[PDB]
């Protein structure tokens, strides 16, 4: 019986290393052979995009979705998309995480 | 029931196949010289880089058309228009200026797509779009 | 433009059923008699024919003798349902369709030919009887077509002839017009072609005349025709002999064929994409006749 | 392992370039990303239209609706022929009728008058520019999700329930298959124990249905299909008799 | 849930019983054979031999072209009393 | 509600069960037969076409059979098809 | 008086069965199979009233003249009697000639 693995967290956070990474990766699905400029290395091949975001989303946990995919040309457009974060905290979680003054109080019965 | 003696042929059904008409409008056939005489022009290719672009009917004609309300208000559109709209408003504006000697009065319908404007410019707009390649 | 809009409408809830809304200002509001402002009386006056609603038909005066009945009776309208008519065809527009490509000119261009192409629009049950080669854009019209037509001008057909082609008048009588015009409902009835039907007596001499290029004229007065034509309009007539498409040109059908290649009493399937013909005497001699 | 490539076979304009959409199976929890496919457009990219939306949906509610509702009126509830009392001496109110709509048990003056059609038909471009706008929302929004096949590896409903849980397909996921024939049975068994997963062909695509679902699920097939049944409008000549009649280049 | 099949043309011909009083007229006319004929080919299973008119409506319509039809030799003599007269 | 076969129908409906179905072929046949009778009291435009002369059209023609009367009277006797108008 | 001193019973309403599910799907049938079928087809109800719109008088016009024969007696007098009234009403009542 196939079991169905935990539902993954939407929340990302981009490494450090990420410029490296996403580098190395060019490096491997484009070919190292011309490395220069790869932040304006063209993502016009299908096989080649494909390869590169599967790599990236096994890689980092997040993927390109389907309203962003036509946006990707360049490799410096994903690393713009990399670097742009994510949160997945929900809303009564943002507003204690907010500096509440001590005289506001929020309770939530959902 | 007697019938009368029949022969049946293929051959001849060539002609049904030349009289049955088809669904899609066929591609303008290329022409050596352009513009041809009836007055046609295909669109540039590569298309103009500008922020806005205008695509052809389904006829391959200029959708520039012009319309009356109340028997005396004469507006000329402009229809499927793709990108700033906003710029090709400010274009056309700048264009007619010359021409009406003060600031021509157009609506811009954003969900639409489409430019109106106050006055009949149908042919003059035509050959504008035309001479910038739409 | 797009690509701002679809941007923008990724940032918001999903499109459903709870929040569609129609264009604005295409639903005018409904208006009922209630209120102050739009009750009591409710829009109908004080007593009266008007607000009781029994007023009179439209027309009547009030016992005055009405405008529509007091002038004489003239005839305007006598007959119009028995009057022929031919939808124009400009050779602006004929041209139009030959640079798009919708009417090819390397082969006869007749009435089938133009409604497929989308050029003319006839109405049959409307007395529509073809169409009318009328002489609007004859100066700019240079292409060379074996155009068939019911009706044509002079300048017309010496535009046609200076490019060099053949222009010929035919006569469709209402039903072989139909047939003629959409031919696939026709063979969707299981019927024989039929014969196409001589013109009336009162448009014999039309189409028996060399000068309308008719197709019951006699085939040797054409030249004498053609060249009065030339001499008139200042042009030299092309001898249509040296040319390629020589055969073409003169393809004319049979004046009692409605479709090139095809005989009357032949019957199509469109379906088995066969043709059966039949072989009975009497059946033959009547179709060929 | 390979990819899973789709280009778009009509003719993309070229002052557009076509969209990009992931490619999925079903036959695993984590088999996404099989590869990638280009969807023209002008129908998964054309201007969003909410009140073109909104005018086919009004359309798909009303045209098929019958309203049977009927009431009788005074000529027709039964009795009243006679006059209740004459007209002056009584002292009472004037009537000529017992069924009139002023008295208990009389009929009605402007009820319903049923049975009743709201019977009426938008224009064939609208209805296919309708389902353009659908998609192209569908796509913009990420609730629509292209599969190489349909196939499960079994026909458990909650292994289904599972996997759209894990890919977090929201409450309601309509499936779309290209044919009804062809359709696994491994996904018609999951399909037909659930209530939110609604399976339909091809053919049966519509706008309320797409709406109502929260995510839909397309074909590479069913893609394609799309595709050239919506672009066809765009360069269809004016009919010049119904198209179930024989032409030349009609039907492909 | 799985949607119903689409519906779907009926294939094939059709063929009323004649028995029937409530089967319409014009379905059981020659006319419903020869369009059911033209539209399904030869697996109809109408002989094409009754397409074209029997004698008789042979006869009926030579009789009535003869009648309501002049031929031109006929019509271009008229024309040419009618002008002599009038000239 | 509605009947299912017309009203004009329930006499052929009624002539197929029971006792009627059981008469005689030849008999059931005679019945059905409605040949148009003979005109007597109007006279035949006696062509299918004519010219009419307020337009000089030809137009279809129809002979519209003239209502006749037959006294319970006439069955005892052999009037040659005429009767009260 | 006039008002009901208790709550109604609450009313449940399946948003997800089979026919809230499965409506609208097939409405594109003409447009996504070929124009096979139109989709006026798939309307069912009167036979009188089937792809077709009008108002009071053509609908009953159309019942009389499709399906009058098959009437009841008196179901075919009201009717009668409903045409006449509705052609009085609209060509000779009303407020704009
Ligand atoms: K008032
Ligand atoms: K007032
Ligand atoms: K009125
Ligand atoms: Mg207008
Ligand atoms: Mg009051
Ligand atoms: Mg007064
Ligand atoms: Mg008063
Ligand atoms: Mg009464
Ligand atoms: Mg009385
Ligand atoms: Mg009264
Ligand atoms: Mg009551």
């Amino acid at each position: 019986i196939l079991v169905c693995p935990p539902l993954r967290s939407r929340a990302y956070t981009p490494p450090e290393d990420l410029q490296s990474r996403l580098e190395s990766y060019v490096k491997e699905v484009f070919g190292s052979s011309l490395p220069s400029n790869w932040q304006d290395i063209s993502l016009e091949d299908s096989r080649l995009k494909f390869n590169l975001l599967a790599h990236l989303a096994d890689d980092l946990g997040h993927v390109v979705p389907n309203s962003r995919l036509h946006q990707m040309c360049r490799v410096r457009d994903v690393l713009d998309f990399y670097n742009v974060p994510i949160q997945d905290r929900s809303k009564f979680d943002e507003l204690s995480a907010s500096n509440l003054p001590p005289n506001l109080k929020i309770t939530w019965s959902y | 029931p007697d019938y009368p003696r029949f022969v049946e042929s293929v051959d001849e059904y060539q002609f049904v196949e030349r009289l049955l008409p088809a669904t899609r409008i066929p591609d303008p056939p290329k022409h050596e010289h352009y513009p041809t005489p009836s007055g046609w022009q295909p669109p540039r290719d590569p298309p103009p880089n500008l922020p806005y672009f205008v695509r052809r009917s389904r006829m391959h004609n200029i959708p520039v058309y012009k319309d009356i309300t109340h028997g005396n208000r004469q507006m000329t559109v402009i229809r499927k228009v793709e990108g700033d709209i906003w710029a090709l408003q400010k274009d056309v504006e700048d264009f007619l200026s010359p021409l009406l000697g003060k600031t021509p009065v157009t609506q811009v319908n954003e969900v639409t797509g489409t430019l109106r404007i106050k006055g009949y410019f149908d042919q003059e707009l035509k050959a504008w779009l035309l001479e910038k390649g739409f | 433009g797009g690509a701002r809009a679809l941007d923008l409408l990724r940032g918001l809830p999903r499109v459903s059923l709870a929040n569609l809304k129609p264009n604005p200002g295409s639903k005018k509001p409904e208006r009922r008699p209630r209120g102050r402002r739009r009750g009591r009386k409710c829009g109908r006056g004080h007593k009266g024919e008007r607000q009781r609603g029994t007023r009179p038909r439209l027309g009547f005066e009030g016992g005055q003798t009405p405008f529509y009945i007091r002038i004489p009776k003239y005839g305007f309208n006598e007959g119009h349902s028995f009057r022929r008519q031919y939808k124009p065809l400009s050779l602006n527009r004929l041209q139009y369709l030959i640079d798009l490509g919708r009417v090819d000119p390397s082969q006869p261009i007749d009435l089938t030919q133009l409604v497929n192409g989308r050029g003319v629009t006839i109405q049959p049950l409307k007395r529509d009887y073809g169409v009318q080669l009328v002489e609007e854009g004859a100066d700019t019209f240079t292409a060379k077509v074996n155009i068939e037509v019911q009706l044509a001008s002079e300048l017309a057909i010496a535009a046609i002839e200076k490019n060099g082609g053949v222009v010929t008048t035919a006569f469709y009588d209402p039903r072989s017009l139909d047939i003629v015009c959409k031919p696939v409902p026709f063979f969707l009835r299981g019927q024989p072609i039929p014969k196409r039907m001589l013109p009336p007596e009162e448009l014999v001499p039309y189409y028996t005349d060399a000068k309308n290029r008719g197709y019951l004229a006699d085939p040797a007065k054409f030249p004498e025709a053609r060249l009065e034509l030339a001499r008139k309009y200042g042009y030299i007539l092309p001898d249509i002999t040296k040319d390629e498409l020589f055969k073409m040109l003169c393809t004319r059908k049979d004046p009692r064929q409605i479709f090139f290649g095809l005989a009357p009493g032949w019957v199509v399937n469109m379906a088995d994409k066969k043709i059966l013909k039949p072989t009975d005497e009497n059946l033959l001699k009547y179709y060929t006749s | 392992p390979e990819p899973v490539l789709r280009k778009v076979e009509l003719p993309v304009p070229t002052h557009r370039r076509p969209v990009q959409a992931w490619v999925e199976s079903l036959r695993g929890f984590e088999q996404e990303r099989v590869g990638l496919a280009d969807l023209h457009p002008d129908v998964f990219a054309t201007a969003p239209r909410l009140d073109i939306l909104h005018q086919v949906a009004m359309w798909q509610k009303n045209f098929k609706r019958i309203s049977y509702a009927k009431t009788k009126t005074r000529a027709e509830v039964r009795g009243g022929g006679r006059k209740p009392w004459p007209q002056k001496g009584t002292g009472r109110a004037r009537h000529g009728s017992i069924r009139s709509p002023l008295w208990r048990g009389g009929g009605v003056a402007h009820g319903p008058r049923g049975p009743t059609s709201y019977y009426y038909m938008l224009p064939m471009k609208v209805r296919a520019l309708g389902l353009k706008v659908a998609l192209t929302v569908k796509l913009a929004q990420d609730d629509l999700h292209i599969m190489d096949s349909l196939e499960l590896p079994t026909g458990d409903p909650q292994y289904l329930t599972e996997l759209a849980h894990y890919r977090r397909w929201g409450d309601s996921v309509l499936l779309v298959d290209l044919t009804h024939e062809e359709m696994p049975q491994s996904i018609v068994e999951a399909t037909s124990r659930l209530k939110t997963f609604n399976l339909i062909p091809a053919v049966g695509l519509n706008v309320h249905s797409m709406l109502k679902h929260q995510t839909l699920v397309l074909t590479l097939p069913t893609v394609a299909f799309l595709e050239d049944k919506l672009l066809w409008q765009d360069s269809r000549y004016r009919p010049l008799y119904p198209f179930s009649l024989p032409y030349s280049d009609f039907p492909r | 849930y799985r949607a119903r099949p689409p519906p779907r043309r009926r294939p094939g011909p059709r063929w009323p019983d004649p028995e029937d009083l409530l089967t319409p007229r014009w379905q059981l006319g020659p006319r419903y054979a020869a369009k059911q004929f033209a539209r399904y080919g030869a697996a109809s299973g109408v002989v094409p031999g009754s397409l074209w008119p029997s004698p008789e409506q042979l006869r009926e319509l030579e009789a009535e072209e003869r009648e309501w039809y002049p031929s031109l030799a006929t019509m271009q003599e008229s024309l040419r009393v009618k002008q002599l007269a009038e000239e | 509600p509605l009947h299912k076969y017309p009203v004009w129908l329930w006499k052929r409906l009624q002539l197929r069960e029971g006792i009627c179905s059981r008469l005689p072929g030849h008999y059931l046949r005679s019945l059905e037969e409605e040949r148009t009778p003979t005109p007597v009291h109007y006279r035949p435009h006696g062509a299918k076409f004519k010219i009419n002369p307020k337009n000089g059209q030809r137009e279809r023609v129809e002979d519209v059979p003239i209502p006749i009367y037959f006294p319970p009277e006439s069955q005892r006797g052999l009037w040659g098809g005429e009767g009260w108008i | 008086i006039g008002i009901r001193l208790t709550l109604p019973p609450p009313k449940v309403v399946d948003r997800w069965n089979e026919k809230r599910a499965m409506f609208g799907v097939y409405d594109n049938i003409g447009i996504l199979g070929n124009f096979e079928k139109h989709p006026k087809e798939l309307i069912r109800g009167p036979i009188w009233l089937r792809g077709w719109k009008g108002n009071e008088l053509q609908r009953c016009i159309r019942k009389r003249k499709m399906v009058g024969s098959r009437m009841f007696a008196d179901d075919l007098h009201n009717l009668n009697k409903r045409i006449r009234y509705l052609y009085k009403h609209f060509n000779r009542h009303g407020k704009f000639r």
